[PDB]
């Protein structure tokens, strides 16, 4: 069937950088709009970034200038390069391809945790 | 005889007492019972005319029996009239029937009043009496019928009554197209999803259920429904009638409910997308469609085969017992019970969850001004879904509720029409829920074979 698998999340120092990969298989990738959503614990889910078929990218006001979404149709993969990370950016990031109301597919979502005391057990 | 066919498509046929254009109690093929507004007087005249207790309802044989009497009583009334007889003798076989028609409608002493046009008729100056008859109350009261009789008078042909055959064979054509569209549409859909594993998603598993119900409808319900209408009769058993209508209710219930399941499926895929693939599993999916058909079975085959649906009025009792009658008479209870369970409850759910989707789209539409393709295409699809769905089934299920609340409101023909408007929705569904680029590819491949 349709499949979206994220990879590249995990831990990262505040101010650090991560690159999220979203592999797609099972549909006509090239003619699909791609978006990155996230959801902080105990909060409503929000849109991070999004790229159209033409290549037009748009971002949230909070991650504008720091994050950069790009897509590779040759490999059916959309990326979310995110630098200068913050403790607020700690959330579950999900990949999303969309054609219409019914052709709306989501990924399992990957966890990105931003803190300074990583594996420092105080 | 052509006079018999002429009057059949002028008076139609109704097995229950009704009121004609003048508001007089009529029954069968235009048999005036009484000019009194008393139903009891009408019902008494019907009993005397037939020779039994009728309860206001007769049969098709009793209808043709009264019909042949009324025709004969009209001819006798002309021959006995000293002002009508020379005209009748003067006219040809076709034009004779036209004169019989008027007398059948207005009586012998009523037609005799047309002194000027009767003269022009005997003088065989047709075009004169043609415009002379149009200047009468008979023309103003019944414009459509008078034009047909006058035309028959001035031409001496049956061209004025040739329209009935055209609309029938024309309706037979459009019915064939509907049947073809539904079958070709849903077969192509079910085949595509089954053959290609990439299309087999949770959402598309519901569409298979929908396309299945829509397929069975286009194979079983609609074709036998077209024959029942065109032939104006039911050439199968009472068993097959009770089996056919079961498949009707079953498929409609399944089709509409599956549409509701799809709606709730998108509700979870939009409002809580991070939990969507956890809430709705492939396993839970087939559990849902199992319940849908289980429910649909309990609204169709169970109440119908057990005769729980059956109404109690005389016209229904005669219909159930007649091996050539397959009219869908239902009691008030089953009607509103099956209506809410196979339409209204899905409707209120569908309106609710799509209202929420409308909000979520508009909410995101407020955040960014451009590149909102996802939300725009969602709203457009959202309109087509609720548009074509409600426009197809709401009018039917409105008049379905009305006709079991207050009778003599919803005609037979309009119940059929609005029900067939619901039928074509099965043909529209593959045009709505299978627009994805992967469906288009799967379709261009199966058709290129
Ligand atoms: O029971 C409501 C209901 C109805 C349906 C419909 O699809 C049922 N379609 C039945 C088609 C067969 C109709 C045969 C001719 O019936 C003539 C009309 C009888 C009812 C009637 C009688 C007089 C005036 C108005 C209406 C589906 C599901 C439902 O729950
Ligand atoms: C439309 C038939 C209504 C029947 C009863 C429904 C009750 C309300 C539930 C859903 C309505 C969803 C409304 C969807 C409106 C779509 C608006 C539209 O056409 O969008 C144009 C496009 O966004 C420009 O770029
Ligand atoms: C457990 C959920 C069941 C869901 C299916 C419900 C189906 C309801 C359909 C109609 C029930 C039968 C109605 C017959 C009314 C009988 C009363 C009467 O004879 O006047
Ligand atoms: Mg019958
Ligand atoms: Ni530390
Ligand atoms: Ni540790
Ligand atoms: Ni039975």
């Amino acid at each position: 069937q349709v499949q979206l698998q994220e990879s590249g999340g995990g831990l990262v120092q505040p101010g650090g950088s991560l690159r999220l990969s979203c592999a797609a298989s099972g549909f006509a990738f090239s003619s699909y709009e791609l978006r990155w959503y996230r959801q902080a614990p105990g909060k409503q889910h929000e849109l991070v970034a999004g790229i159209t078929t033409g290549g037009n990218t748009y971002y949230a006001d909070s991650v504008k200038g720091r994050f950069t979404i790009s897509r590779d149709n040759a490999k059916n993969t959309v990326y979310l390069q995110m630098s200068n990370l913050r403790p607020e950016d700690t959330a579950v990031y999900a990949c999303n391809a969309n054609w219409d109301l019914l052709s709306d597919y989501w990924g399992q979502g990957t966890q990105v945790t931003v803190s300074s005391h990583h594996h420092h057990h105080h | 005889g052509n006079i018999f066919e002429m009057l059949r498509i002028d008076e139609g046929l109704r097995l229950k007492i009704y009121k004609d254009t003048e508001g007089y109690y009529t029954i069968g093929i235009g048999h005036l019972l009484t000019k009194s507004p008393s139903l009891n007087a009408a019902k008494s005249e019907l009993d005397k005319a037939i020779g039994r207790n009728t309860n206001g309802v007769i049969t098709k044989d009793e209808a043709e029996k009264l019909f042949n009497q009324d025709v004969d009583a009209a001819v006798r009334g002309i021959l006995r009239n000293a002002k009508l007889k020379p005209v009748y003798d003067s006219l040809d076989a076709v034009r004779r029937a036209a004169l019989i028609n008027m007398v059948f409608q207005m009586g012998e002493t009523g037609v005799a009043g047309f002194t000027n046009s009767l003269r022009m008729l005997q003088q065989k100056r047709w075009d004169e009496a043609a415009v002379n008859l149009a200047k009468s109350r008979w023309y103003n009261q019944t414009p459509n019928r008078a034009k047909r009789v006058i035309t028959t008078f001035r031409t001496g042909t049956w061209d004025a009554y040739a329209a009935d055959e055209v609309w029938v064979v024309g309706m037979g054509i459009v019915m064939s197209l509907i049947v073809l569209a539904i079958v070709f549409g849903n077969v192509l859909v079910i085949t595509a999803i089954a053959k290609f594993e990439r299309l087999q998603t949770v959402t598309n598993y519901f569409i298979t259920s929908l396309a299945c119900a829509d397929l069975v409808m286009g194979l079983a319900v609609v074709p036998f429904g077209a024959a029942h209408i065109l032939t104006k009769t039911w050439t199968f058993g009472n068993f097959w009638c009770e089996f056919w209508t079961s498949i009707d209710v079953l498929c409609v219930t399944a089709s509409i409910e599956t549409l509701c399941v799809i709606a709730v499926d998108r509700y979870f895929a939009i409002t809580s997308p991070f939990k969507y693939q956890s809430l709705l599993t492939k396993n839970k999916a087939r559990v849902i469609i199992l319940m849908v058909w289980i429910v649909s079975g309990l609204t169709s085959f169970l109440p119908i085969q057990m005769h729980w649906y059956r109404a109690t009025h005389q016209e229904a009792i005669n219909c159930y017992a007649e091996e050539t009658c397959c009219d869908f008479f239902t009691n008030q209870a089953y009607a509103i019970a099956s209506s809410i369970v196979s339409f209204y409850v899905p409707l209120v759910i569908m309106v609710f969850v799509y209202s929420r989707v409308f909000q979520e789209a508009k909410r995101q539409l407020q955040k960014i001004d451009k590149f909102c393709l996802k939300e725009h295409k969602a709203l457009k699809t959202l309109g087509i879904i609720m548009g074509t769905f409600t426009l197809c089934w709401l009018p039917f299920f409105i008049v379905n509720i009305v006709h079991v609340i207050q009778d003599n409101l919803i005609r037979k023909e309009v119940y059929i029409l609005l029900n067939w408007i619901g039928y074509v929705n099965s043909g529209f569904n593959p045009l709505i829920y299978c627009r994805s680029p992967d469906f288009r590819i799967a379709f261009q491949e199966l058709l290129c074979l």
